[PDB]
C-alpha cells in the first residue's frame, strides 16, 4: 500500500524545514532590501 | 488603425489615429481595437479614457458624462466634459474627491484617475 | 507490469520505516535550492546589474508580495512571503527534475526511476500540507488568540453554516496535499505506462508527456503556493 | 471460484467509475474557467495577465477533484482495499 | 534497456523543443529586465548629477 | 460457493466507485461555474477582487464539502463496509 | 453463497448511486447559484445583504435534496430494507 | 439461490437509479431557478415580490417530479413490484 | 435460480434507469425554462401573461417526456414484457 | 439456466438505457429551446409568431431523436433480437 | 451452465442500450443547444433567417451525424453481434 | 460451464457501448455549442462567416478528433479483444 | 466453475469502457466550451484572435492532458490488468 504514511514524513519535513529556513535567512531578506532600495 | 474622436457638448475635443482604447463602461472595463465590433455603451461616472497611439505615450483623459460609441471605422467618445491628463492639478481633484455632491466627486475621481494616482 | 508504488532504498531506523528513493530526491531538491540560494546570496547586485538567479529570485518575491498585499498586508504577514517561495520553489525543483533522462531498464521489462518526483509519495506531500496547515491555524490563533479563532473557524463567514464550515478545516489540508500528489503521480505511472512502448516508438510520446509535464509542475506549484497564501489570509482577519 | 478474482473485477469497475467521473468533471470545469478567462480576454485584452491569477486558482480548485480522484482509483486498483 | 534510449532520444526532443522555441522568449524578458533596471540605474545618476 | 464477504466488498467497491465518481462531476463543474462568475468578475471589475474572493469561496466551500462528504461515505463504504461479515 | 450477501451488494451499488447523483446535484447546483450570487456581487457591492437571502433559499433546496437522498442511503446501507 | 435475493438486489438497485437521477435534476434545477432569482434580485431589488412568484412555480414543477421520483423508489425498496 | 428472477431484477434495474432518465431531463429542463421566465419577469414586470404561455408550451413539452417515460417504466415493471 | 431469461434481463436493461438517455436528451434540449423561445418573445414581443417556426424546428429535431430512441427500445423489449 | 450466445447476446444489448442512451442525450442537448442560438438570432435580427440556417444546419449536421453513426453502430452490436461464437 | 470467452465478448461489448456513449455525448453536446457560437456570432455581423469558420472548424476538429478515437477503440475492444485468449 | 483471468479481463474490459466514456465526455464538453468562448471572441475583436489563441491553447491542453491521461490508464487496464492472475 502506497497510501500510507511512514517515518519518511518526518524525514521530508525536516528537510523542508531548513530549506525554508535558509531562504528565510539568506534570500527573501536580501532580496525584499534590494527591491526596497530600487 | 481606428479613429478616435473624443467629442465634447461644446467643442470637438480630439481626433486622430490610435491603437488601442481602454475605458470603464457600466458593464466593466473594455479594451477597443480596430475592428471590434458595432458597440454603444455607457462610460462610468468617473470614466478614463486611455488612447495608445501609433508611436506615442498614451493619451489618458478624464470623462464626465460619457458615452461610447464603436462603429465599423471610428470610435467616438461623447463627453460632457473632459480634460487631458497635463491640464489636471492634483490638490483640487484631491479636495473635490471625498466630496458630498456625487457629480463633483466623480469628476474629480476622474481627474484622479487619469492623473495616475486613483 | 508497473511496480505501482514500490519503493527502492527503503530502510528501518528507530523502529520507523523510510523510502530511502524519496528522501534522496527530497534531499536532492532542497540541495539544488541551496546552492541557488547561496547562488543569489553571493552575486547580489544592490546597484549592479542583476544576474539571472537574483532576476528569477526578485520575481518570486515580487509575486508572492503581491499575492500578500492582494490578499493580507505585509505588515500582517510577513513570513507568509519566505514561507510561500520556498514552498513554490521546492515543488517547482522536484517536478522539474524528472524531466532529466533516469529511467532506465529494470531487467524485467519494467522501468526503474533513478531519480523519482519526491511528491509522487505521499509522505512528502503530507509533510508540506500538514505543515502549511499547522502553520496557518497558529497563525489564525495568534491573530484571534487560542480561544476566538476557533469560534471563527466554526462559525466562518454565516454561523448557521457550522457544520459546512467544519468540513471546510478538514477539506483544506486533503486537498492541499492529494491534488499534488496525484498531480504527480499520474506522472509517474504515465511515463512507465510509455516505457511499455519498444524504444523507436518509445521516444515519441514519452517526449510529449515529459514537456506538458514541465508545465503541469510549474502550475501545480504556483496553485499549491498561492492556496497556501490564501489560507493564511483567511485565517489572520479580524 | 477465486473471491480475489470477483474482487478485482469489482475493484476494476469501481476505479472506472472513479476515474471516469473525475475526467468529466475536470473537463467540463477547465472548458468553464477557459471560456471566463478567453471571454474576459477578448473584452479587454490587456487584461490577461491580471487574469490568468484567478483562472490558476479555479484550475487549481477544479483538478483537486480530479486528482483525488486518480489517487483514489490507483488505491483502488493497486491496493485493493479488502482483498482476500 | 531499450527504454533507456528511447528515453534519451525523448529527452533530445524536449531539449531541442526547449532551447528553440523556450529559451528565446525568456531570455529576451531576462535582457529587457536588465536593461530596465540598467536604465533606471543610469537615470539616478543622470539625476543626482543633474 | 462464492465467499459472502467476497460479494459484498465486490459491491462495496463498486459503490465507492459511484460515489466518487459523482462527487468529483459534482465538484469539479461547480468549482469551474464559480469561477467562471469570479473570472468573469475580475474582468469586468479589476477592483473588485478582494470583495469577490469571500462569496466565491463560500459556495465552492459548499461544493467542497458535498464532495468530501461523499469522500467519507466512499471511506466508509471500502474500509469498514457495513454489512460485512 | 447465502442472499444476504446478494441484497448487501446490491443496498451498497444502491447507496452509491443514490450519492453520486446527491454529489451531482448539490455541487452543480450550489455552484450555479454561486455564479450568480458573485455575479451579483460583481457588480453591486453594497447588494451582499440582500442577494444572500435569496441564495441561501437556493441553498436550502439544494442541500435539502442533497441531505434527502444521504438519509435514504443510510437507509439502504445501514438498515437494508428486505435484507433476510 | 434465493429468488427473493435477486429481486431485492435488482429493486435496491433500481431505487438508486431512481433517487440518483431524481438528486441531480432536483439540485440542477433549483440551481438554475434560483440564479434566475439572484440575478433578477441583483438588478433590481424592489422586483422581489414578483420574482418570487414564477420562481415557486419552478421550484414546484422541479421538485414535485424529484417527489414522485422518491414516491416511486419508495415503492421499489419497500413493496417491490413482482417481489414473488 | 426461477428464470423469472432474473427477469424481473432486469425489470426493476431498467425501471429505474428510465425513472432517473426522466428525472434528470425534467428537472433540466424545467429548471432552464424557469430561468428563462423569472429573467422575464425582472426586466419586465408587466410581461406576466406574455410569457407564461412560452412557459407553458416549454414545460408542457418536458413533462410530457417525462410522463411518457412514467408510462413505459409502469409497462416494465408491473407488465414486464418477456416474462415467463 | 435458461438462456432467454438471461437475454430478456440484458434487453430490458438496455431499452431501459434507451429511454433514460432519451429523456435527458429530450427534456434538457426542450428546456433550451424554451427557454430561448421565452427570452425571445420577451425582448420582441411583436415577433412572438415569428420565432415559433425555428422553434418548432429545434423542438423536431429533439423529438426525432427521443422517439427514434422510443421505437428502438420498443423493439429491444417487445421483440428482442437474438432471443433463443 | 448456459448458452455462451445468451450471455455474449445480453452484453451486446446492454453495449446497444449504452449506445443510444449516449447518442440521444448528444444529440438532443445539442441540437437544444443549436436551436436556442437559432432562436436568439431570429429574434436579435429579423432579416437574418435567410443567412443564420446555414451554420445552424451545419451544426445540426455535425450533431444528428454522430448520432447516425451511433445508431448503425448500435445496430452492428445487436443485429450482427462481434463475436457471437 | 460459462465458457470464459463469452465473459470476455460481453464485457468487451458493454465496454464499447460505454466509449461509444460518452463519445456521442461529447460530440454532440461540444458540437452543439460551438455551432451555438457560430450561430450567434453569424447573426450579430453578416460578414463575420467567412473568419468564424475557422476557429469553429479548430473546435469541431478537436471535438470530433476525441469522439474518433474513442470510435477506434471501441473497434479495438469489440473486434480485437485485449486479453481474450 | 468459472477462470478468474475471464473475471478479471471483463472487470478491466468495463472499466477501460467507463474511463473512455468518462474521458470523451470531458474532453467534448470542454473543448466546445471552449471554442465557444474562442468564437465569440473572434467575432467580437477579431484583432485579438492572436492574444486569445493563447488561453484557448491553455484550455485545450489542460483538457486534452486529462483526456489522454485517461486513454493511458485505459490502456493500463485492458492491455496490462492490474491484479491478473
Amino acid at each position: 500500500n502506497f497510501l500510507i504514511p511512514n517515518g519518511t514524513f518526518f524525514a521530508v519535513l525536516i528537510i523542508f524545514l531548513i530549506v525554508l529556513g535558509v531562504i528565510s535567512k539568506w534570500v527573501v531578506p536580501p532580496i525584499s532590501k534590494v527591491l526596497a532600495e530600487r | 488603425d481606428l479613429n478616435v474622436e473624443i467629442v465634447a457638448v461644446e467643442r470637438e475635443l480630439w481626433s486622430g489615429p490610435a491603437t488601442f482604447v481602454f475605458t470603464r463602461t457600466t458593464a466593466g472595463e473594455i479594451g477597443i481595437l480596430p475592428r471590434h465590433i458595432p458597440l454603444v455603451a455607457q462610460l462610468v461616472d468617473d470614466a478614463m479614457v486611455r488612447v495608445e497611439r501609433e508611436g506615442e505615450d498614451d493619451l489618458r483623459i478624464a470623462v464626465d458624462g460619457g458615452f461610447l460609441s464603436v462603429t465599423e471605422e471610428t470610435v467616438r467618445i461623447l463627453v460632457e466634459n473632459a480634460q487631458f491628463e497635463s491640464e489636471i492639478d492634483a490638490d483640487a481633484a484631491k479636495e473635490d474627491a471625498a466630496s458630498d455632491d456625487e457629480r463633483t466627486a466623480a469628476w474629480g475621481r476622474a481627474r484622479l484617475r487619469a492623473l495616475g494616482q486613483i | 507490469a508497473i511496480h505501482v508504488g514500490h519503493h527502492t532504498l527503503v530502510f528501518e531506523l528507530f523502529g520507523m520505516t523510510f523510502n530511502g528513493d524519496t528522501i534522496l530526491a527530497t534531499a536532492v531538491t532542497a540541495v539544488i535550492v541551496i546552492a541557488l540560494a547561496f547562488y543569489l546570496r553571493a552575486k547580489v547586485t544592490s546597484t549592479g546589474v542583476p544576474s539571472g538567479v537574483q532576476l528569477f529570485w526578485e520575481a518570486l518575491t515580487i509575486q508572492m508580495r503581491q499575492q500578500i498585499e492582494g490578499s493580507i498586508g505585509m505588515k500582517i504577514a510577513p513570513f507568509v512571503l519566505p514561507l510561500s517561495v520556498t514552498i513554490f520553489v521546492f515543488i517547482l525543483i522536484s517536478n522539474w527534475l524528472a524531466v532529466l533522462p533516469l529511467q532506465y531498464g529494470g531487467a524485467d521489462g519494467a522501468a526503474a526511476e533513478l531519480y523519482k518526483a519526491p511528491a509522487s509519495d505521499i509522505n512528502f506531500v503530507l509533510a508540506l500540507a500538514l505543515f502549511v496547515f499547522v502553520c496557518y491555524h497558529a497563525a489564525g490563533i495568534w491573530r484571534r488568540g487560542i480561544v476566538g479563532h476557533p469560534i471563527k473557524v466554526v462559525k466562518g463567514h454565516v454561523a448557521f453554516l457550522a457544520p459546512i464550515n467544519i468540513v471546510e478545516e478538514l477539506a483544506k489540508p486533503i486537498s492541499l496535499a492529494l491534488r499534488l500528489f496525484g498531480n504527480i503521480f499520474a506522472g509517474g505511472i504515465l511515463v512507465a505506462l510509455i516505457a511499455m512502448f519498444p524504444w523507436y516508438i518509445q521516444w515519441f510520446p514519452n517526449a510529449v508527456w515529459k514537456t506538458f509535464d514541465l508545465f503541469v509542475g510549474l502550475i501545480q506549484a504556483f496553485i499549491f503556493s498561492l492556496l497556501t497564501i490564501l489560507y493564511f489570509s483567511q485565517s489572520m482577519e479580524l | 471460484l477465486d473471491p480475489n478474482a470477483i474482487i478485482t473485477a469489482g475493484a476494476l469497475i469501481g476505479g472506472g467509475l472513479i476515474m471516469g467521473g473525475g475526467a468529466i468533471g475536470a473537463g467540463i470545469g477547465d472548458g468553464i474557467a477557459g471560456n471566463a478567462l478567453i471571454s474576459g480576454i477578448a473584452r479587454q485584452p490587456e487584461a490577461q495577465g491580471r487574469l490568468f491569477t484567478p483562472f490558476f486558482i479555479t484550475v487549481g480548485l477544479v483538478e483537486a477533484a480530479y486528482f483525488i480522484n486518480l489517487a483514489f482509483m490507483a488505491l483502488f486498483v493497486f491496493a485493493t482495499p479488502g482483498l482476500q | 534497456m531499450s527504454i533507456f534510449i528511447g528515453q534519451l532520444i525523448g529527452f533530445a526532443v524536449i531539449a531541442f523543443i526547449i532551447v528553440k522555441w523556450v529559451v528565446p522568449p525568456v531570455r529576451t524578458l531576462m535582457r529587457n529586465q536588465q536593461e530596465a533596471v540598467r536604465a533606471a540605474l543610469a537615470e539616478s545618476a543622470e539625476a543626482a548629477k543633474k
